[PDB]
């Protein structure tokens, strides 16, 4: 593909980057929460208590 | 700022007239004026001009349709095509720094048009939309009938394509009209923000295009017929024209003064035109809503002076009789001096006020350049307009009374008179 | 004649912050 | 560009059936038991399906 | 330019043309092209006579394929008589698309 | 040729693991992928060239 | 030879000068042989109540019917023997009387103008004639559809506020007014320093100031009983009004959100955004997949007949939105596209579009000022709006500050997740309910 | 004076890529609103 | 008087898919397996259902 290049498609990506980061963060936390992943969860100040 | 500049004229050997002025406005304007008009078509091809002026945005050999619109749109400029029976005027507006770009398009559209047949076919249905919008206002239909009622061949040609020709205009007819009517000698070019010397060399490109003279038309002959319509509208329109003088003649000035004596144009808003003779004559004839004024259309071949009266269907006869009787009294020699001076003041104020706008000023300069090629300053207009004498106006009125009349009237027509009984 | 139309009062349904026909609504929209 | 829910084949049916079909404004709670029935049907399948894994 | 290589190129192209069976059905080369949106617009710009001829030859080819028949030898299309009628229109349409895409990125 | 390669793959699947079958299976597998991913697009362009498209 | 910002510096400036009574006199001189002289007054329907809703419009009808010095037809006879043009107009926040004439008649024009604003005879028989005239003109306005939907939008967006009611006022109200309410309205409002005299064209400020003192110097500036007509802010309401009439040809929706007052910088940026959306019509040449995004999509399924974007500004508040016409069956699709364009501006705005918007804005500013009358109107409206006349150079400087990021923030400030006001008059069965319209003001993807 | 745009003669149909088309001329009109009730109904054709 | 397969909703679907479906005339046997696949499925289903009663 070649049409996707140009000064403006770069700008469009820049604007949407913050939204992409937030959505990725939402997915990661959601996955951890749903799976009760002890590995990451053990470093949570309050949630760790659940684990006994 | 610098001193007030003047306009420079020049005539290339081809015959093209070039005129430029150097103001200091930040917006620049360029115009191309062509002697082509609806009067140069014959019966074989009709509606050609009406479609031609819609093609200004079509692709050319040197520029694509996509490029023209996008480029003009991005710069923020405009391009318009004013049209009339005598002339066609391309015009473009932009900023000072973008002139060299837009002229490239303007030149192209009028020098190397490429009338793609499929593009023309797709553009055909637009003709109906344009025609309908114009006819939404009944005044358009009355005049186009009026011209078809007073002229036999040349100026009777409608500005809009006839209904039956809408789907049958071809690109070959477009091409044929262009070659025979876009000749250089028939053209003139006007610029306002641009400098004269650069205008010479930008125009040098098309000196290898067109050339010589084009296909001449025919002198418009007068007939004197009527064209009634009998539509369902409650408010009947009419028209009462007669042969007049020719555009740009001493007699033409007398007719201009004559119409303004008869209250041609309203001045004060939400107010009765007491000074107008026609409104006074009609006020004591009808007590229901009415509108009346005089008409004046001067062309190179001939002119037409007359009267237009909107009125109720029942009172149409009375309105017309009062207006016509008023003109007879003027023709009999009953004309006061004060009215002459008041009418002249109206004329001069109208002329200067109309030319005040830059767009109208460019239009007036182009119209004058085509016929003569020598600009005539407004002061000279004033001296010409002040030379009118009373006897001249009386002679003008007498000529209108004695001349044969053409009448076009749309409306209910239940009580509207006919010619030969008015 | 269309100028004779006017919205009936909704005072019995409006929220407290918009109950006055003089205070601007922009200062409470984000809160509401 | 018009909405895709009025052009995609699968989305036309969903739009007609759920999103946009006109309905009376005044239908009472009695008109709510039809949707529940299907929901219950859905609930009855899944539960039974799991029971079938051991019966 | 190369003569022997050019003649070999012409010979192999003619061999490939005969290997493709569309000449056996009276079809021209431009009739077999896949009809994408660009081709659809190009066909829309054809004059009536070429459009009418194209439709009829397609019908005849479909009819022949119906019965697994073949057009007589004498009526097969010849490598040198073919006219690429659709080439100019398709080229213009493609160029217009490229211009639009080029503008759209800046 | 691709169809024949699939036939070879099926036949090899029906045979025990041994020297000739193992090597033949590897050759068939690589040939399978290469034909689809490489050969088909290349020849398609070549045919477009001989047709003066 | 001259650059854009370089040509801006050759525009003559306006000279201001106060009179003793507090009247402001402004003038812009040129070499033209004509001039436009008018008076602008900060009086409109916003200063009226239910008892005198139509007073401003009614007075406009009697402005040139006669005065003490020139009774009856004397006033128009003098105006027309001069070849000048006398015109007037009103609004919810301003009123104006202006004359176009030759510079050679500057003195007399001012005299008449002063006579019309101080000595307005209110003969009763004239009042009866104007009653019927206004009654008929109201019927005509009903025929116009745009007026109807723009009055509806005000009525619903300013519910319970003086800005809601129309300039003309209820028909029932115009048939009960008397020569006592009109005099009260005239005496209470028409006086300096609210008045602003303006004269653009071939007029000299010195001459304009001596003439004003001769005639306009007598206007009082003191209120009786100190009954000062104080202004109050106006509340904005997010609501909808639906007047259904299927006999009409086309649906006629009108939507708008709340916007800044006239005297906030942000409005400039908003104007740029309105240039990106643009306007469309059925008579425009080309543009099919060839013009701005909303108009390019406007002809793919033949959705709209004509849409325009507006930005109405009042003191401390205003309206920002988009007005469009459409066929009965394509109402929802047109609204869908419009809302998408607004949201795209709020989130994804490129500089290329912004540059086009800035260029369009420059052309409109410069081209609009062409002519004397537009110049005089700008002077009067600015002096009553900002207290000054922003020069072109300043306008260019502020526009140049606009950037894609700036547009994003401002549009998000006023457009995103805000409750709109909707007005629809026609076959509007397909118009989506408010809830659906309100849910289309944000993006679940953002 | 050789341009009819400043006269009450024929109309001048105009067109523009961006602007709309409107005719001109100065034959009687507009001043019928005051005395009469000529309505302005919207119809098949719509343009601002 | 008009055909009844163009009014009933259940017959509109059958008319579209089966009776008045526009289909090329030159399609060879290769285009038959599509139908056969469904037929085979319909067979399997019924055959299996009867085996389930004793498994
Ligand atoms: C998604 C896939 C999840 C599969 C792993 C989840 C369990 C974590 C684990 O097994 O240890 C590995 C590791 C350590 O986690 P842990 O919390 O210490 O171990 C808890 C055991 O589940 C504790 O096991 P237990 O034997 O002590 O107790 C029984 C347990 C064990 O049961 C299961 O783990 C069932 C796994 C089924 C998942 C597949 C379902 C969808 C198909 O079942 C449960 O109690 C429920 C938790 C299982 C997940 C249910 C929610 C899924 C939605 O967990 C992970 O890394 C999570 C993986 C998710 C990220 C994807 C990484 C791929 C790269
Ligand atoms: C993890 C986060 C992933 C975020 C992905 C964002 C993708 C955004 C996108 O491309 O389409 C916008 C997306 C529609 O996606 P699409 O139908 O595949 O359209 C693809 C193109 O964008 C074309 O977009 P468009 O022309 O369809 O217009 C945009 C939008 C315009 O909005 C509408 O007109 C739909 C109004 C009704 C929405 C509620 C439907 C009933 C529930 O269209 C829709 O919302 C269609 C919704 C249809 C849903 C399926 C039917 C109900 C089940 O609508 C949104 O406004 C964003 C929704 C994001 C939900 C995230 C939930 C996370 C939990
Ligand atoms: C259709 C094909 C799909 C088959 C679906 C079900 C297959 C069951 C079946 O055999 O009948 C259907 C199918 C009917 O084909 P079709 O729809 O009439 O013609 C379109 C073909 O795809 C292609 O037909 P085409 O004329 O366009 O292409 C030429 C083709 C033409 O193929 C034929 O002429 C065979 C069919 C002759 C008439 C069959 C009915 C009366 C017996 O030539 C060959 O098949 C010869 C290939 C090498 C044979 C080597 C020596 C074998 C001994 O029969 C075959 O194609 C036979 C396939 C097995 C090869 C047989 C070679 C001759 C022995
Ligand atoms: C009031 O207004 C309203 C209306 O009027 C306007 C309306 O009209 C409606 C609409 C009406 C309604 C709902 C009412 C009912 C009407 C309907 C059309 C719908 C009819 C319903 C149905 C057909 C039923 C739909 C389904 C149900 C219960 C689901 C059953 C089927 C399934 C797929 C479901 C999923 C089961 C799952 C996944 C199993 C769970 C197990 C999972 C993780 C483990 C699964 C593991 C596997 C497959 C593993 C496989 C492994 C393999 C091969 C091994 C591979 C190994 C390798 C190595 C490769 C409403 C609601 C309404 O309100
Ligand atoms: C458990 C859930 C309880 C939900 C109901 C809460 C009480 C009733 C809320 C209500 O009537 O809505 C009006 C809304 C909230 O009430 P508010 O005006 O903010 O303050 C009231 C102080 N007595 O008024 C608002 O201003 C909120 C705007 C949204
Ligand atoms: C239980 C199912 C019903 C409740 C949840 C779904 C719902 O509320 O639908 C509306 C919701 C928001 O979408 P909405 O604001 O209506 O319009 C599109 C955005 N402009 O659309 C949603 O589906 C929100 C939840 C998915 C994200
Ligand atoms: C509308 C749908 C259904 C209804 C009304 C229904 C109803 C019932 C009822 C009343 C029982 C008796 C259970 C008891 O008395 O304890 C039962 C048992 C059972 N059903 Fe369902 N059922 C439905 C769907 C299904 C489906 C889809 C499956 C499997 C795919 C299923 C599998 C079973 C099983 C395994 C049992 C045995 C449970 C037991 O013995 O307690 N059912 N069903
Ligand atoms: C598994 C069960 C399947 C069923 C019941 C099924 C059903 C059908 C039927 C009845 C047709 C019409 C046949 C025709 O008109 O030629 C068809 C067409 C088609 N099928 Fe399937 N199919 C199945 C699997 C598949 C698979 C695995 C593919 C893989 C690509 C596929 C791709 C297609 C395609 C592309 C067509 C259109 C052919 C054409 O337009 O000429 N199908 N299918
Ligand atoms: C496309 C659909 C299906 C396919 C491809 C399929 C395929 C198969 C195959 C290959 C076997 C083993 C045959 C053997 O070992 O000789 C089998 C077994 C079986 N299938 Fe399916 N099947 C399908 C649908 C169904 C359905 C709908 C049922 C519903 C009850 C079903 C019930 C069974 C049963 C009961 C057996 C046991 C066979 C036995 O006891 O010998 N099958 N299936």
């Amino acid at each position: 593909v070649t049409r996707f290049l140009g000064p403006r498609y770069r700008e469009l990506v820049k604007n949407w980057v913050p939204t992409a980061y937030t959505w990725g963060a939402v997915g990661a936390v959601g996955l951890v929460w749903a799976t009760d992943w002890r590995l990451i969860l053990d470093w949570v100040p309050y949630i760790n208590g659940k684990f006994k | 700022p610098p001193q007030p500049q003047d306009l420079e004229f020049t005539k290339l050997p081809n015959g093209l007239v070039i005129a430029s002025l150097e103001n200091y406005s930040p917006v620049s304007r360029i115009g191309l004026f062509i002697k082509a008009g609806s009067r140069y078509e014959d019966f074989s091809n009709l509606g050609t001009t009406h479609l031609l002026r819609l093609t200004s945005s079509l692709t050319t050999k040197g520029a694509s349709s996509f490029k023209i619109t996008r480029g003009i749109e991005a710069v923020g400029g405009k391009l318009s095509v004013t049209a009339t029976r005598e002339n066609m005027a391309y015009t473009v507006e932009c900023l000072r720094g973008d002139v060299d770009i837009l002229m490239e398009f303007l030149l192209n559209v009028t020098t190397a048009p490429e009338f793609r047949r499929w593009e023309v076919a797709d553009l055909q249905p637009q003709l109906k939309i344009d025609k309908a919008v114009a006819f939404q206002n009944p005044q358009t239909h009355v005049i186009e009938n009026l011209h078809a009622a007073a002229y036999r061949n040349a100026l009777a040609n409608p500005l809009y394509c006839p209904d039956y020709r809408i789907g049958k205009v071809t690109s070959e007819e477009l091409h044929y009209f262009v070659q025979n009517h876009f000749t250089s000698a028939r053209m003139a070019l006007i610029g306002l923000g641009v400098s004269h010397p650069v205008l010479k060399q930008v125009a040098e490109q098309f000196l290898n295009m067109r050339g010589g003279l084009g296909l001449s038309g025919a002198k418009a002959n007068y007939r004197g017929g009527e064209i009634r319509e009998q539509n369902g509208d409650s408010l009947v329109h009419a028209a009462f024209v007669a042969e007049s003088a020719v555009a740009g003649s001493a007699e033409a000035n007398a007719f201009s003064v004559l119409q303004h004596v008869l209250g041609a144009g309203p001045h004060v808003k939400r107010g009765s035109n007491t000074t107008s003779h026609l409104h006074q004559a009609v006020a004591k004839a009808t007590q229901q809503p009415f509108d009346v004024s005089a008409f004046n259309a001067s062309y190179s071949d001939s002119g037409l002076f007359g009267i237009y009266t909107i009125s109720q269907a029942t009172a149409a006869g009375d309105v017309i009789k009062a207006a016509y009787n008023q003109v007879k009294t003027i023709a009999q020699g009953n004309l006061s001096n004060t009215d002459v001076q008041a009418a002249k003041n109206k004329l001069k104020a109208g002329y200067l006020m109309s030319v005040e706008s830059s767009e109208c000023f460019l239009e007036e300069v182009g119209s004058q350049a085509l016929v003569a090629g020598s600009y005539m300053p407004p002061s000279t207009v004033l001296q010409q307009i002040d030379s009118v004498a009373n006897a001249d106006i009386i002679n003008a009125a007498k000529k209108f009374v004695s001349g044969q009349k053409s009448m076009a009237a749309s409306g209910n027509l239940g009580h509207t008179p006919f010619v030969d009984e008015l | 004649s269309h100028t004779d139309i006017k919205v009936p009062d909704f005072s019995e349904y409006r929220r407290l912050e918009v109950l006055d026909s003089t205070k601007s609504s922009r200062e409470s929209s984000e809160a509401r | 560009m018009t909405p895709m829910r009025k052009t995609n084949p699968l989305m036309k049916l969903i739009n007609h059936s759920f999103i946009d079909l006109p309905t009376p404004s005044n239908i009472s709670a009695w008109w709510n038991f039809g949707s529940l029935l299907g929901a219950c049907l859905i609930l009855q399948i899944t539960t039974g399906l799991f029971l079938a894994m051991h019966y | 330019a190369v003569s022997a290589s050019g003649k070999w190129l012409d010979g192999i192209r003619k061999w490939y043309y005969n290997a493709a069976g569309f000449n056996k059905l009276g079809l021209m080369r431009d009739d077999t092209i896949y009809e994408d949106e660009d081709v659809k617009e190009a066909i829309r710009r054809l004059p009536e006579n070429l459009y009418n001829d194209r439709m009829f030859r397609i019908k005849r080819a479909l009819d022949l394929n119906l019965k697994h028949q073949i057009l007589p030898k004498e009526q097969w299309t010849k490598y040198e008589e073919e006219n690429f009628y659709l080439e100019p229109y398709l080229k213009e349409v493609i160029r217009e698309r490229k211009e639009r895409e080029e503008w759209a990125k800046k | 040729l691709l169809a024949a390669d699939l036939l070879i793959l099926t036949w090899i699947g029906g045979q025990p693991v041994s020297y000739p079958f193992t090597i033949i299976g590897q050759v068939a597998s690589v040939l399978y992928f290469t034909t689809i991913l490489i050969l088909m697009p290349t020849i398609s362009l070549i045919e477009n060239k001989m047709l003066k498209w | 030879t001259a650059t854009f910002a370089q040509a801006l510096q050759f525009v003559p400036e306006t000279q201001v000068s106060l009179l003793d009574n507090g009247l402001r006199v402004a003038s812009e001189q040129s070499s033209q042989p004509t001039c436009t002289v008018g008076v602008w007054i900060d009086v409109g329907s916003r200063f009226e109540t239910e008892k005198n809703n139509g007073a401003g419009y009614f007075l406009e009808h009697l402005a040139f019917k006669g005065t003490k010095n020139r009774p009856g037809s004397a006033l128009e006879k003098e105006v027309e023997s001069m070849g000048a043009h006398l015109n007037a107009y009103s609004t919810r926040e301003h009123t104006a009387y202006y004359i176009k004439a030759l510079s050679k008649d500057l003195p007399k024009a001012v005299e008449l103008l002063g006579d019309i604003v101080q000595n307005c005879s209110l003969e009763d028989s004239q009042i009866e004639k104007e009653r019927d005239v206004i009654l008929r003109e109201m019927q005509e306005n009903d025929a116009s559809m745009r007026d109807v939907v723009f009055n509806y939008l005000h009525a619903t967006a300013f519910q319970g506020t003086p800005l809601a009611q129309a300039v003309e006022g209820p028909s029932e109200n115009v048939r009960k007014l008397s020569r006592a309410d009109l005099t009260e309205y005239l005496s209470t409002h028409y006086k300096a320093p609210r008045m602003v005299l303006a004269a653009a064209g071939g007029v000299e400020h010195q001459q304009l100031l001596d003439l004003a003192q001769k005639h306009l110097g007598g206007i009082p500036w003191t209120y009786a009983e100190d009954a000062v007509p104080t202004l109050t802010p106006c509340r904005f309401t997010g609501s909808e009004i639906r007047h259904r009439d299927d006999a009409l040809p086309f649906a006629h929706v009108a939507i708008a959100v709340e916007g800044p007052g006239w005297a906030s910088p942000d409005n400039v940026a908003l104007q740029v955004a309105n240039a990106i959306i643009g306007h469309y019509d059925c008579t425009y040449g080309g543009g099919v997949h060839l013009s701005s995004p909303l108009a390019s999509g406007a002809v793919a399924n033949k959705l709209c007949q004509s849409f325009q974007t507006f930005s109405i500004c009042y003191a401390e508040t205003g309206l920002l939105g988009a007005h469009f016409v459409c066929d009965r069956m394509k109402i929802d699709d047109m609204m869908f596209v419009l809302q998408g364009q607004w949201m795209r501006l709020c989130t994804s705005a490129t500089e290329s579009e912004v540059a086009r918007g800035k260029n369009i804005l420059r052309n409109a500013l410069v081209s609009h000022l062409d002519g004397t009358t537009p110049v005089c109107e700008d002077i009067g409206r600015s002096l009553l709006t900002y207290g000054r006349r922003i020069p072109l150079a300043e306008w260019e400087s502020r526009i140049a500050e606009v950037d894609a990021s700036v547009v994003r923030e401002i549009c998000s400030k006023y457009i995103y997740d805000q409750c709109p006001a909707v007005a629809g008059y026609g076959p509007i069965e397909q118009l989506p309910d408010y809830n659906r319209i309100r849910s289309g003001m944000f993006w679940l993807r953002f | 004076m050789l341009s009819v745009a400043s006269r009450s003669g024929p109309f001048a149909p105009v067109l523009s890529a961006t602007s709309r088309g409107v005719a001109g001329a100065l034959r009687p009109l507009v001043q019928a609103t005051v005395p009469a009730t000529p309505e302005q109904p919207v119809l098949d054709l719509k343009r601002p």
